[PDB]
């Protein structure tokens, strides 16, 4: 069962916006960074706004606060530089900031030249080892860079991402398998996932999906980690109310969930159960589901008082906790219950025997 | 991947041009394998940069008129 635990709302700041983005920082498990775009109540206002709050403490301040000019389409944390928030905004500047220093605007922002990016950023990820990481940010025009953290001047690496007949793939969201920096995956507002590849021989889409008839809100790839590997299998959520559970090594749909009423705005795996994964939809309802207890109905659901449309949704690393945000810029936490979250030793071949039966 | 940390950590120690560059030269061998290839665009802006701070430099140094520059007061101090 679901308990609420905690919820953040700046009336200064958060107040008439929507949560575009979320995540928990992994040095900082106790860490949550999100974003809003601009508020129409407040054109005066700066328009892209990203907070970070704090739950050992249960001061409903923000902990930090950052702005800019630009609307602020998505925001992660910096994983090998604690310091740092990286995020792309509605224009295509990659803004970064330092908690250290005093001043809330962005201490670096990339160029918006042919080079760099010329559209709004929807996805941004480091991904890397401790010695070697990599930012990897794409546009809506399906332009895909590779930064460093150390100089958003110009690009680590930069192209166009197509798949057929050189159509640019307006891509809406991206995911990765766990420990793997070459190969990525991106759903786009086709419908349609890319499984494509950053560097090498075979640099750019790999392969097509059909699946989806309409936009893919969120694409999630597998977190979980165990005895038997589901690295392979990832999770797509789009405005056709359903959500998809795909595998990389076929090419359609394994299994496709329509219980929800509503347009599914984003979908994403536990961190540590294999089989559970959470979604949440505009109707107001997150709904959890556990494939090894049941591909048929949410294995727990909650609606947020007064069903406020949820935009975003961010497991927490211990997966004990999801956070989600709302059209209203106010963001909700919820503790899953031990029973669900926590995996059985059996959990993985549970999966496995489900996913076999599928 | 222990020397790509190492060329990361190395470069985290050198900022000059000419010193960069040295430490560049001390991988010889690790130029055929087409991955630190990667390491070294992701540091090849600040490469060029580097090179273009060097060559600005030199750019400095001769527009100077030569019998201006000292070197040609040394030169005629050797009966250059």
């Amino acid at each position: 069962k679901l308990s609420l635990n905690r919820q953040f709302f700046d009336e200064r700041w958060s107040k008439h916006r929507v949560v575009s983005c979320l995540d928990w920082s992994s040095q900082y498990p106790e860490l949550l960074v999100a974003s809003y775009n601009n508020n129409e109540d407040a054109p005066h206002e700066p328009d892209g706004v990203a907070l970070v709050w704090n739950m050992k403490y249960k001061k409903t301040t923000p902990e930090y606060v950052f702005h800019c000019q630009s609307a602020v389409m998505s925001a992660t944390f910096a994983k090998f530089h604690p310091n740092l928030v990286v995020g792309g905004t509605y224009s295509g500047q990659i803004v970064l900031w330092d908690n250290r220093s005093n001043k809330r605007t962005p201490v670096q922002r990339t160029p918006l030249s042919a080079a760099a990016h010329t559209h709004p950023v929807y996805c941004v990820n480091v991904v890397g080892t401790q010695n070697a990481h990599n930012l990897i940010s794409i546009s809506t025009d399906g332009k895909i860079c590779s930064w460093s953290l150390d100089m958003l001047s110009h690009p680590q690496d930069s192209m166009e991402l197509v798949h057929k007949q050189s159509k640019a793939v307006a891509v809406t969201s991206m995911s990765f398998p766990v420990g793997d920096v070459n190969n990525f995956v991106v759903g786009s507002e086709e419908g349609s996932v890319y499984t494509a590849c950053r560097h090498g021989s075979k640099a750019g889409i790999s392969e097509m999906f059909e699946g989806h008839q309409g936009p893919i809100t969120g694409i999630h790839c597998h977190a979980a980690v165990g005895a038997v590997d589901f690295s392979h299998l990832f999770v797509t959520s789009s405005f056709d109310w359903t959500v998809k559970l795909w595998t990389t090594k076929n090419n359609k749909p394994l299994y496709s969930f329509e219980d929800n009423a509503d347009y599914v705005y984003d979908v994403m795996w536990s961190p540590t159960h294999p089989a559970l994964f959470a979604c949440v939809d505009g109707m107001g309802r997150l709904d959890l589901w556990n494939l090894n207890n049941d591909t048929e109905v949410p294995t727990a659901s909650i609606s947020v008082e007064g069903n406020p449309a949820l935009n975003r949704v961010r497991w927490t690393h211990s997966g004990r906790e999801i956070a989600v945000g709302d059209s209203e810029g106010q963001i909700v936490i919820y503790d899953v219950g031990e029973q669900i979250a926590v995996p059985r030793n059996d959990e993985w071949a549970r999966f496995g025997r489900t996913l076999a039966e599928i | 991947t222990r020397i790509t940390a190492r060329l990361r950590d190395q470069l985290g120690t050198a900022k000059n041009a000419n010193e960069m560059f040295r430490i560049f030269s001390r991988f010889n061998a690790l130029f055929v394998r087409p991955h630190i290839r990667g390491a070294i665009r992701e540091y090849q802006t600040q490469l060029i940069q580097r090179v273009k701070d060097d060559i600005e430099s030199l750019h400095d140094k001769f527009k100077v008129q030569y019998p201006q520059s000292q070197a040609c007061k040394m030169s005629h101090v050797r009966d250059l």
